[PDB]
RNA sequence: GGGAGAAGGCACGCUGAUAUGUAGGUGAGGUCCCUCGCGGAUGGAGCUGAAAUCAGUCGAAGAUACCAGCUGGCUGCAACU
RNA sequence: AAUACGUUCCCGGGCCUUGUACACACCGCCCGUCACACCAUGGGAGUGGGUUGCAAAAGAAGUAGGUAGCUUAACCUUCGGGAGGGCGCUUACCACUUUGUGAUUCAUGACUGGGGUGAAGUCGUAACAAGGUAACCGUAGGGGAACCUGCGGUUGGAUCA
RNA sequence: UUAGCUAGUAGGUGGGGUAACGGCUCACCUAGGCGACGAUCCCUAGCUGGUCUGAGAGGAUGACCAGCCACACUGGAACUGAGACACGGUCCAGACUCCUACGGGAGGCAGCAGUGGGGAAUAUUGCACAAUGGGCGCAAGCCUGAUGCAGCCAUGCCGCGUGUAUGAAGAAGGCCUUCGGGUUGUAAAGUACUUUCAGCGGGGAGGAAGGGAGUAAAGUUAAUACCUUUGCUCAUUGACGUUACCCGCAGAAGAAGCACCGGCUAACUCCGUGCCAGCAGCCGCGGUAAUACGGAGGGUGCAAGCGUUAAUCGGAAUUACUGGGCGUAAAGCGCACGCAGGCGGUUUGUUAAGUCAGAUGUGAAAUCCCCGGGCUCAACCUGGGAACUGCAUCUGAUACUGGCAAGCUUGAGUCUCGUAGAGGGGGGUAGAAUUCCAGGUGUAGCGGUGAAAUGCGUAGAGAUCUGGAGGAAUACCGGUGGCGAAGGCGGCCCCCUGGACGAAGACUGACGCUCAGGUGCGAAAGCGUGGGGAGCAAACAGGAUUAGAUACCCUGGUAGUCCACGCCGUAAACGAUGUCGACUUGGAGGUUGUGCCCUUGAGGCGUGGCUUCCGGAGCUAACGCGUUAAGUCGACCGCCUGGGGAGUACGGCCGCAAGGUUAAAACUCAAAUGAAUUGACGGGGGCCCGCACAAGCGGUGGAGCAUGUGGUUUAAUUCGAUGCAA
C-alpha cells in the first residue's frame, strides 16, 4: 500500500501462462502420429472421441483431437496441428488440421467444410 | 506521532463540521494562520482568531447554509509521504473552478487561481469545495 | 576431532652481492656502582651462524647415493586402541 | 356398555424458533484407502552435454626488448673497412592445447514417492443437524482407509430445560 | 533460493607510451578503491528515433525507414594506410570443404540471385546504369546485385470490377404448410441498355538534367591559341516499356466465395440421428418435437476474400502512480525491543539542494497531429506548421521540504509522595481430598455399566474409626474481576524485581513515531541427562458393544503430565482486527486513582486510568463496527492478487530428532469463496392438535376353515395392485 513499499518494491504484473505451450508460438506444428485411438469423456458427456498422441517437430508430445465425422488417421501418419482445446477431454489442448499432411478432409461435408479440409464440390 | 498538523487541520475543520460545530480550534501554526488565511478570504469559513504568545490556539469560525456546511469536501494533496509541487501550466482546478486548491508559492499561500494569474506553481497543499 | 600427507602444484646444487658472515646465539677488554662477589649495570671486541632475495653457472638429471607414503571411487563385516 | 387424572413417553401433523457444507432438498450432501487408465512433477546407482573457479603445464604467428653468428645497392671511407638494415638466435606478452580438482546448469535413468484428472468399481461413513462421541488448530502415538486416542488452545459449537 | 568484491587492485612520485588525458605501462611508495542508493556472481539482451495498444497514466515492443554500436567461418595477431586491427587483405592456430599427375595446392554468401538443411512459413541463379548517389579520370568514359526497375506470393493497405434498367398472379423447381397458401423472388426467363476492367488493334506525355560538335562574348595571355564560364544553333541519350494516359472494335460477354444463425450475438424451420455420430470461445448441446450434431430450404454477417490457429495491448480498477485491498471473502508477522531507512511539534535568522519563474542552447530527419499541394479518387507522395510534455546552463523568487545556527514547551523523558493488581524469579509454609502403608470395629460383598464382564474381597475387601508416608493441585473468596507485549499468571507468608495509574509542582528541551535485516520472549505436545511419580492418561493388555469396532463405554496401565538444567520455536499463538498520534453525538454498568460537601447515612458535586453491554451519525457485500472504530485523517511496517497442486519440491540457514523457516513450477478446473434470503431437513428447542399415548372394553398373533399375496410348482397356473397409501 505505502508509496514507500512499492518505491521498495514495484507492482509486478503476473506473467500470462499458456493453454498451448507445445506450439511454442508458432500458429501450427508437424508431427508424427505415435498413437490413434478413442477415449471417453467428462461428466456429463458420453461418447467415444478420436484423439491422437503425436510426436512434434519440436520434441514435445501431445494428445491432440480429430474432430469430424470420420477420419482414416494411423500410426505414422504425419499431421499438422493447431491450438484448441476439448472441453469434456481433459488434457486434449490441441487439434488437428483436417485436410492438410496426410490427414484427409472429412467426407461428405457441405456446411463449413473449410473447418474439415473440404474442397468445394463441384455443382 | 503528530507528523502532519496540516491534515490535522484539515480533519479537525472537516469533523466539527460534519459535527455541525460552531468552531473548532487547534494548535496554532503560521503555515496554518496562511491557509485559514485562504478558507475566510473564498468564504469557506466566517473568520478565525489566535490567541495566547507562548502556546498560540487558534480557532476557525465555520460557516453553514441550508443547514448544510459550506465545506463540502476538504482532503490533503501533498503530505509527509509523498509531497505534490506543481507548475504554473500544470495547477490543478477543483470542481471545474467551482472548489479551489490551496497553493504554496514563493509568494505565499494562495489559490489556485491565484498563483495561475501571478505566473507561479507551488506545493499543492490541499483542495476544498 | 576429523576425512588430510586427501588429491594436485611450485621450489630445491654451486658461486657471488645485499653482508669480504646477514637475522639471531654467545660474550671479552674498558667505564661505573656495589649490602664486594662465583655480584650488578654499561660496553660491544672476538667467536659462532641458519634462512631469504638478486645476479651468475655446470650436468640429461641438485630430496642426485643409502634412506624414504603409491593414489583415488563403490560395497560386506566389526564402532574404535 | 367401560373409561378419559392428564400430554412425560410412542406415532402423524400444525405454528414460532434455531443450526446446515442440503436445493432432483436426509432415499440429501460428502471423505479417505484400495482397483483400473491417463497427465505432469519430485526423489533416484547413475548416463551424456553446456558453462565456470583454482592450481599448475603449453607457447604458433605477431609486435616490442636484447644481440656474439651469417648477410648487405643508396650514406661515410684513409678503399682495408665503417655506420645503418635484413636473417637467425634470445627474452616478454599471449591464442590453440594439456593435467589435477572443485562449482554450477540442461537432458536423461532401472525403480520409487506423493499429486492431478476420469461414466460408472470395492471397503466402510470421517465432515455437514447436537451429523448421532460438538467440530477445528498445533502436537504426539496408534490403526485397511476415511480416522481414533492423549495434552493444551479456539468457537468458526446445538441445547440449557 | 547470489553479500560481500578488488594486487594494476585505489591513489602518489618518476621513466616509458599514445595523435591525445589517463595504471595505458613499468619501478618505487602510500593502503587504498567498490558495495544494501545492490557491488560481486548468475540469467537474459544490441541501444535509440519510434512501432502497436490505451481517454490518459501505463502495458507490450525495437522487421520494413533513419541514427549509433558490434560482428564478417571460430579463436588470436598485427602489417599497410589520414582512416582498419580490414565484409569479397595478410599471418598463425581450429573446425570444415574443394583440386591433385600424390609430391603439393586452394577457399570462407550475415553482399545480390540460387542450393541443401531446419521450419507452420517467406520470392527470380531477371533488366539497366536511363535517373539519383558512390569510386577512379582534365575529360570522354569505365565500374557500381548501391540504386532504379521488372518477376514471384491476396501478405497487408487502398481503389475498381464481376453489369444497369425494366420485368407477375408472382412460372417451373426446391423448401415450409394446419393443403387455404407462404417463401425462394424482380430473383430467374423475356425486354431493352451500358462496355469500366480483362481481350484486341491504333496513337502517345513525363521521369532528360546533361554530355557531343561547332559558334560568339568575357576573364586569360605576346596573342584571335588553349583553358574556363555563360549565351546560340545542329544532331543526339529511357532499363522500366506492349509505360501512364487518350481513341477505336466485339459482346453481359471472361470474373463470387467464406463463416455464421441456442444465449452472450445480427440471423429459424423441416428431415436424419438418438448420451450414438458428433458440436463446443464461455455457459453448455446429444436417450424420439434437437432453431446447438449432420444434410437441406430460408436467413444474418463479410466479400476477393472468409474462417481457424498463433501473437501484443485493450476491456482487466484483475499489480490499482493516476486507480484496490487485508474482522467473517486471498491478505496483520504469535509478541516485544531495536540499527539502517522513511516520517517528524513550534519560533527566528541564514542557506537556496528540493520546489517555483524567466532567459538561452539543445531535443537529427522521417513518423504522429493540423492546414494546404500532386497522382482520375484512395492508399501513396509532398510544402509549412504544431508537437517532441525532455535535458542542460545562467539569472531570480524563498511559502513549503532539506541543510546550518540559536531557541521555545505543548510531544517525550526525569524527580517526589501514594494506589490497585493471579505481572515476573527464589525460598518457606497450610489445610481438604485421592492413592498407599500400619492397626481397631465389622462381614460378604465391593466396583463398574444402558446391561454386563474383566477387576477387587474370607491371605477379611468395600464400609467405619485411628496413626503415618508420598505426590500433585490449590474449594469457598471468584466476578463480561484484576495484571502482563504476547504466550499466559489464582491457597498463605517473606525476599529480589518489571510495568501501569493518580496528585502536585520542579527539571531536561523534540531527546519523538515506525522499523526491512538483527536480537529476545513465546501454550501444549515432543526431545536429552538426572531426579520425582499420588491422580490423570497417548501407547499397550484385558472385558464389552457391533455385521465388523484396530473406536466411542468398562477394568488395568507405560511414556507423559511434576522438579533442575538444556533443546524445540509451533497453535483457531484469535479481537481471525499491526503500531503511534489527532479529531467526531449518547445511555446503563463493572474496576481502580484523586479534589470538593452540615464526612453528620451505607451519600451529594466534580476529575483521571482500564473495562462490559447497548446505540447515534458515518462506515460496511451483508453480518455487523460504532470515542477501546470496522467512523474522519496522518506516519511507518507486514501481507494479499482465482481454486486445487502447496506452505509442497529444490536450494540455503536452523534442530539430537520430530521437524521449523524462507519458498517455487509443471499439471488441472471454471469455478473456489463471503454474508444474507426462501424452503427442506436435524437422532435442536418451544407451544399445540388427532383413539397418538394414557384410562377402558373387545380383538389380531395360537387352532380349524374362507380369502388375497408371496413363494414353490405347472403346458398354463392370465394381466395389474407392493411401506403407512399392495
Ligand atoms: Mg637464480
Ligand atoms: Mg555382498
Ligand atoms: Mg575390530
Ligand atoms: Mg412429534
Ligand atoms: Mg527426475
Ligand atoms: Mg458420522
Ligand atoms: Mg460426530
Ligand atoms: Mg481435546
Ligand atoms: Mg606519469
Ligand atoms: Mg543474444
Ligand atoms: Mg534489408
Ligand atoms: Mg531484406
Ligand atoms: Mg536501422
Ligand atoms: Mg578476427
Ligand atoms: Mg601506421
Ligand atoms: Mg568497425
Ligand atoms: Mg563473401
Ligand atoms: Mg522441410
Ligand atoms: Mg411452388
Ligand atoms: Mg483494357
Ligand atoms: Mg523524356
Ligand atoms: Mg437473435
Ligand atoms: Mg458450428
Ligand atoms: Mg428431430
Ligand atoms: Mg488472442
Ligand atoms: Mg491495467
Ligand atoms: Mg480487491
Ligand atoms: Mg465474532
Ligand atoms: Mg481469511
Ligand atoms: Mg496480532
Ligand atoms: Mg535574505
Ligand atoms: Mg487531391
Ligand atoms: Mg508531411
Ligand atoms: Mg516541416
Ligand atoms: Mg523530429
Ligand atoms: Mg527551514
Ligand atoms: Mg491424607
Ligand atoms: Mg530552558
Ligand atoms: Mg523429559
Ligand atoms: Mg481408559
Ligand atoms: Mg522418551
Ligand atoms: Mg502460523
Ligand atoms: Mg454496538
Ligand atoms: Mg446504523
Ligand atoms: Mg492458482
Ligand atoms: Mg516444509
Ligand atoms: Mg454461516
Ligand atoms: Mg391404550
Ligand atoms: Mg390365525
Amino acid at each position: 500500500a505505502t508509496v514507500n513499499q512499492l518505491v521498495r518494491k514495484p507492482r509486478a504484473r503476473k506473467v500470462a501462462k499458456s493453454n498451448v505451450p507445445a506450439l511454442e508460438a508458432c500458429p501450427q506444428k508437424r508431427g508424427v502420429c505415435t498413437r490413434v485411438y478413442t477415449t471417453t469423456p467428462k461428466k456429463p458427456n458420453s461418447a467415444l472421441r478420436k484423439v491422437c498422441r503425436v510426436r512434434l517437430t519440436n520434441g514435445f508430445e501431445v494428445t491432440s483431437y480429430i474432430g469430424g465425422e470420420g477420419h482414416n488417421l494411423q500410426e505414422h501418419s504425419v499431421i499438422l496441428i493447431r491450438g484448441g482445446r476439448v472441453k469434456d477431454l481433459p488434457g486434449v489442448r490441441y487439434h488437428t488440421v483436417r485436410g492438410a499432411l496426410d490427414c484427409s478432409g472429412v467426407k461428405d461435408r457441405k456446411q463449413a467444410r473449410s473447418k474439415y479440409g473440404v474442397k468445394r464440390p463441384k455443382a | 506521532s503528530m507528523q502532519d498538523p496540516i491534515a490535522d487541520m484539515l480533519t479537525r475543520i472537516r469533523n466539527g463540521q460534519a459535527a455541525n460545530k460552531a468552531a473548532v480550534t487547534m494548535p496554532s501554526s503560521k503555515l496554518k494562520v496562511a491557509i485559514a488565511n485562504v478558507l475566510k478570504e473564498e468564504g469557506f469559513i466566517e473568520d478565525f482568531k489566535v490567541e495566547g504568545d507562548t502556546k498560540p490556539e487558534l480557532e476557525l469560525t465555520l460557516k453553514y447554509f441550508q443547514g448544510k456546511a459550506v465545506v463540502e469536501s476538504i482532503q490533503r494533496v501533498s503530505r509527509p509521504g509523498l509531497r505534490i509541487y506543481k507548475r504554473k501550466d500544470e495547477l490543478p482546478k477543483v470542481m471545474a473552478g467551482l472548489g479551489i486548491a490551496v497553493v504554496s508559492t514563493s509568494k505565499g499561500v494562495m489559490t489556485d487561481r491565484a498563483a495561475r494569474q501571478a505566473g507561479l506553481g507551488g506545493e499543492i497543499i490541499c483542495y476544498v469545495a
